[PDB]
Order: structure tokens, then sequence, then C-alpha cells
């Protein structure tokens, strides 16, 4: 049940990377 | 087609990186503010100065 393919928010940080 | 450096620059733009999404889309990393964006940077040009 994703349907929503874009949620908006960008690529994980780099910080979190 | 149309081979110029007229708008290409090949392995991402300086202090950037190619990173594989967890959905398979590779987007670009700076490294110079760890930003990372899904647009593409090196794309969105068409100006320069000489």
């Amino acid at each position: 049940g994703s349907t929503l393919p874009i949620p908006g928010t960008p690529p994980p940080n780099y910080d979190s990377l | 087609g149309s081979p110029v450096d007229s708008n290409d620059l090949g392995p991402l733009p300086p202090g950037w990186e190619e990173r594989t999404h967890t959905d398979g889309r590779v987007f670009f990393i700076n490294h110079n503010i760890k930003k990372t964006q899904w647009e593409d940077p090196r794309m969105q040009n068409v100006a320069i100065t000489g």
C-alpha cells in the first residue's frame, strides 16, 4: 500500500550516509 | 548526437557524487555543504563565463 512514489524529501543526507 | 563540449561534464560536477537511491534511481550529492538532491545539478546548466 505504497502508491506515493515521490514523497518530496531529498535522498539520504550525507551525515546519515 | 552532436559531439561537443556545450553542456557535458561526465562524472558529475566538482564535489558531487553519484549515489544509488533505495529505489534504484541514482541521485546527486555534493560534498561542499553536505547536501543531496533528486534533481540533476550537472544538467541544469546552459551558460558560463570565460
